[PDB]
């Protein structure tokens, strides 16, 4: 029935918390450490002066 | 690495040997004047590695590589 | 329920855009092997390459010497020096090196390796010492 909550969407229970939730990106992180091929230990070598 | 063994050899078993053969294969400590490769990452110049002579503290306190603030225009 | 290690479904999206007739012979498919070359070496009057070790072959060649006296080490030097990479730099600048360069100057289609062979002991050493 439409009363019922057995067969609810368990994925609607995650209210959105952002606008476009549902458009898909294709472009790459532009913050994402993708290319560089650097240790994860080493990460203080990329912080700021 | 004994060459007539075909194999590599323990210092604390070779207390018999009293020299070396020629042909042997030894592993030493790494000393002052040999040379190593600096790298720092992210390596982006052709600097980013380089060839350094090694000076060895012997400070046991010390477990920093040590460096000219001269040299660290090499990798940045 | 809840499973965390996702594996993050991975895509591609630029598609590439690379610009009788019998079954098959023992020819056209197979010989995998490739045809061996013949050696034809440039005339010594005929080269073009420079006389001048470059620092790649230079440093190739005191390297292969040292590794050779290291297993080896009957030597040419006249002074005794402790380590190979010593000897070898010392057999080059004496111009000694029993070693010799070939430039692969062309692999042609009809199964000739046109080289250009370079002997260490007339050419210029650029290294320091």
């Amino acid at each position: 029935s439409g009363e019922d909550s057995s067969m609810d969407d368990i994925s609607a229970y995650s209210s959105p918390g952002l606008f476009g939730e549902d458009i898909i990106d294709r472009l790459d992180d532009p913050f994402s450490i993708e290319d560089v091929d650097i240790s994860l230990d080493v990460l203080d070598n990329l912080a700021p002066q | 690495y004994k060459q007539i063994t075909q194999s590599v050899h323990d210092i604390e078993g070779l207390k018999q040997d009293f020299r070396l053969e020629v042909g042997d294969i030894l592993y030493r400590d790494v000393v002052t004047g040999d040379v190593a490769f600096f790298n720092r990452q992210p390596s982006l110049e052709r600097s980013s590695i380089g060839v350094h002579r090694i000076v060895v503290l012997e400070n046991p306190k010390i477990s920093t590589f040590q460096m000219n603030v001269s040299a660290c225009a090499w990798y940045n | 329920l809840i499973m965390d290690d996702l594996v993050e479904e991975y895509v591609e999206t630029e598609e590439e855009n690379l610009v009788e007739i019998v079954e098959s012979p023992s020819i056209c498919e197979g010989f995998v092997q490739a045809s061996s070359q013949t050696l034809v070496i440039i005339p010594d009057n005929e080269r073009i390459t420079s006389n001048v070790l470059t620092t790649f072959e230079a440093t190739r060649l005191v390297a292969v010497r040292a590794q050779q006296l290291a297993i080896n080490g009957s030597t040419m030097l006249k002074k005794k020096y402790s380590s190979p990479i010593d000897i070898a730099k010392q057999e080059l600048f004496n111009r000694k090196i029993p070693l010799l360069v070939m430039r692969c100057i062309k692999v042609t289609p009809e199964g000739q390796k046109i080289v250009e062979i370079w002997n260490p002991r007339e050419m210029g050493i650029p290294l320091l010492d």
